């Protein structure tokens, strides 16, 4: 229940603006850059800011506030996964969404704020499917738009029939400064790329524990997916019949499922790192960073950030393989290995100096992070079993997989 | 992405 | 500064009334008083082009309000476009009715809206049954006056979801302006 | 290429006749709160029509159009004897202005289907366009059921329009 979709800049003034209710008057976003400067020097922080009776649902993009104003008791939710939508909507009519781009391009953005939004409703927000009557280069509204099967137009027809699949996993792992793990789970996302001609009814078929414990299999490698969050195409009240994934994909890059369970396994980039800080001297970093996986696959560019402090000077960087570049805008040094083979275990030492006088403020313990990338491996073991194209015309698809290992949130805090 | 794929099963029968 | 914009914007060229209403709505966008230029664009507002539509019914948007009596040059031009073949055009027409919310106005768009809810295309059907929800925060007592509650209620037991997904959510809508009676 | 309007007091079947000269049909119209506006391309002129309707809340919104304005058709109402006489004075409001001073006139005597409406002469007596200084006027019976006396108006005004060949 959003009344009026502001987008602003970093100034606070209106970039574009469009009000549904009326219940919010135009010049309550005046009241909203003071507001939030004002709770900034405060800590009372809030996405939700208030000023009286209207209150201010807000997201962050890279320099515009998505500011969604209301007045009675709004969906609150609601109106916060609409303006990612809209941004998601935005980011891919338009290459960026910045400045530049709202001002160049108001005949087809106030169309869009008209489009998805009636009376604060979200009502038809796929971009792929809005792309056939809201155009930036009028027909009717194709049948899509109205039917059930709201997210693949009918008549698509290419050349070839390429169903891309990309199974990417993603670390998240959190290391005290005692040495040990307190967070390990993987959120992986399988992210496709669908090229097919119809109105395919595809299923595909994973390695999970429940659908093995009651089919019979289970004494083989099954994942155990904790949760799995499928998009709008999958029937959902079939998976939970039988853990069977079955959907009409829609045309184009979309994220299927993301799926997200725990791991009783060692981290695989492992960073032993010690810090001799010597008060008013100098610093020294002799870190290494094993690989606990297996021998044969191969972590591409991977970048080990190790934070220094604020006003560290005359660097030394005495490595082993992979070259240190120090940034110190981050204020951080760059480990950046080019490859890291497994099972190696690679060490490097770097040595600043500090100022003998003394700093004015603290300082803070950001973690170590690494940026790894390791291809044709899961860390979660999930194997897609098959891929069954079903098509009333009938034809022979191509499905392609690939498996990628990436990071989340890859910290390892430091002492 | 100069990663290449791997072709999977249909039916797994 | 304005008087060229009017006097360009009272031409017969396609290409000038177009670039008239880009540049007033452009002018509209930085934040600038373009609320004194409205009945200008409201002549220039019947046309085939449907790219330029869009703009005058968003200047009838967001100024109506601030112009109630000038806004009156406009109803016929609503029941007029929704009648129009085309169901973008219908339901473009609709979800702007609702939105001018001036209380002289809506006395004569009850009959259009209580024919597009009875529309068999069912875009403009799912844009109507918000445009009840946008008719009822306006005037509540006229809307049951009309009658439309009961005919939302049949919306609910139709097919296609997603009109019955658009009249759940006006009637929850309704429902909470209600003291639950 | 040039505009002409069509005002008076309302259900006087003047956008019966503007859908007449636009298509061709006797279409249902509602009371027109607001306006229309058409254009009917006849002898290499787009005739650029502009109705407005004759409500009474809608007659002071006449002067926002009266800005750049070129011509002009007042239409009349033979049936009514008790608003004739009210739709005379708004006619003589709209005649008070020095802002339409280079308009030409033309009335159509409308609904020419009923025994009681007045000729061609009366209603220029009762209305008294005689004494109307630089108004170029002349009056047609117009039948909005059949169509006829709207292509002879037409071509008046085009002899208005162009003062040429
Ligand atoms: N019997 C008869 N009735 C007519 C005739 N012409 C018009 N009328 C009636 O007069 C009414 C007015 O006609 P319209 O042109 O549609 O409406 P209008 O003159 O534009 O009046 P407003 O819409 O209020 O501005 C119509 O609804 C008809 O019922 C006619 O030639 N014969
Ligand atoms: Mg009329």
């Amino acid at each position: 229940s959003a009344s009026a979709v502001y987008v602003l800049d970093l100034k606070g003034k209106v970039l574009i603006c469009r009000n549904y209710r009326g219940d919010v008057d135009m010049s309550e976003v005046e009241h909203f850059m003071p507001i939030l400067m004002e709770k900034e020097e405060e800590g009372m922080l809030s996405p939700i800011l208030a000023h009286g009776g209207v209150r201010f649902m807000w997201i962050k993009h890279n320099n515009l506030y998505l500011v969604a104003t209301s007045k009675k008791n709004a969906c609150v939710s609601l109106v916060f996964s609409f303006l990612y939508k809209v941004v998601q909507v935005f980011s891919e009519y338009f290459k960026e969404l910045e400045e530049e781009s709202i001002r160049d391009n108001f005949v087809i953005i106030y169309e869009l704020l008209d489009e998805l939004m009636d009376f604060g409703y979200p009502q038809t927000t796929d971009s792929k499917i809005l792309q056939e009557y809201i155009t930036q280069e009028a027909p009717r509204p194709p049948a899509t738009v109205t039917n059930a099967v709201s997210w693949r137009s009918e008549g698509i027809k290419y050349r070839k029939n390429e169903v891309f699949l990309d199974v990417i996993e993603a670390v998240n792992l959190l290391v005290s400064a005692n040495g040990n793990v307190l967070r390990s789970e993987i959120v992986g996302s399988i992210k496709m790329r669908v090229f097919l001609s119809g109105m395919p009814e595809l299923r595909l078929g994973l390695n999970d524990k429940v659908l093995f414990d009651n089919t019979g299999r289970g004494k083989s490698k099954s994942v155990e997916l904790e949760d799995v969050k499928f998009h709008q195409c999958v029937r959902l009240s079939r998976f939970e019949n039988d853990r069977t994934i079955s959907f009409i994909p829609p045309d184009g890059e979309f994220e299927l499922m993301s799926y997200r369970l725990n791991t009783h396994v060692k981290p695989l980039i492992w960073i032993e790192s010690v810090i001799e800080k010597h008060s008013h001297s100098r610093i020294e970093y002799m870190v290494k960073a094993k690989s606990q996986f297996k021998r044969r696959s191969t972590a591409n560019n991977v970048e080990i950030h190790i934070p220094v402090p604020n006003d560290a000077d005359s660097p030394k960087f005495k490595t082993t393989v992979g070259s240190v570049k120090w940034v110190p805008e981050n204020s951080e040094i760059v480990w950046s290995v080019k490859s890291f083979p497994g099972g190696k275990e690679y060490l490097m030492r770097a040595h600043f100096g500090l100022p003998s006088v003394e700093a004015e403020d603290k300082e803070g313990k950001p973690p170590i992070s690494v940026k790894f990338e390791i291809p044709y491996f899961t860390t979660s073991g999930i194997q897609v079993r098959y891929l069954k194209i079903i098509e009333k015309s009938g034809y022979q698809a191509l499905p392609w997989v690939r498996y990628i290992t990436q990071n989340g949130d890859y910290q390892l805090r430091t002492q | 992405t100069s990663y290449d794929y791997c072709r999977v099963p249909m039916e797994d029968g | 500064e304005i008087f060229e914009l009017k006097a360009e914007l009272n031409s017969d060229k396609k290409e000038k009334k177009k670039e008239a209403v880009k540049k007033v709505i452009a002018s509209m966008t930085v934040g600038k008083d373009v609320s004194a230029l409205f009945p200008d664009v409201v002549n220039c507002m019947q046309t085939d082009n449907l790219e330029l539509k869009k703009l005058v019914y968003l200047y009838l948007m967001n100024y109506a309000k601030s112009q109630p009596d000038m806004a009156i040059m406009a109803v016929n031009t609503f029941v007029k476009d929704c009648e129009d073949p085309n169901p973008l055009i219908r339901a473009l027409a609709v979800r702007t009715m609702g939105c001018i919310r001036v209380d002289k106005i809506t006395e004569y768009l009850c009959e259009p809206l209580r024919k597009c809810l009875k529309d068999e295309d069912p875009y403009v059907r799912k844009t109507a049954a918000v445009c009840v929800a946008k008719l009822h925060d306006i005037n509540a007592q006229l809307v049951e006056d009309q009658g439309f509650l009961d005919t939302l209620k049949d919306l609910i037991s139709d097919s296609n979801p997603m009109v019955v997904a658009n009249a759940v959510a006006a009637l929850s809508e309704i429902a909470e302006s209600h003291p639950s009676s | 290429e040039m505009r002409i309007l069509m005002v008076g007091l309302d259900a006087a079947g003047k956008t019966t006749i503007l859908y007449k000269l636009k298509l061709g049909e006797i279409v249902t119209t509602i009371p027109t709160i607001g306006f229309n506006v058409e254009t009917v391309e006849y002898k290499n002129i787009s005739f650029t029509v502009w109705d407005v309707g004759g409500l009474d809340k809608i007659r002071p919104l006449w002067r926002h159009y009266f800005q750049n304005t070129q011509g002009l058709i007042f239409v009349v109402d033979s049936n009514d004897r008790e608003r004739v006489n009210e739709a005379r004075e708004e006619l003589m409001r709209m005649l008070a202005e020095d802002e339409l001073r280079d308009a030409v006139l033309l009335v159509f005597a409308n609904k020419q289907d009923l025994p009681n409406a007045m000729n061609a002469a009366e209603i220029t007596d009762k209305l008294g366009l005689h004494s109307l200084r630089h108004r170029n006027w002349y009056i047609q019976a117009t039948c909005a059921t059949s169509g006829d006396g709207l292509y002879e108006g037409l071509d008046w005004l085009s002899n208005q329009l162009r003062n040429q060949k």
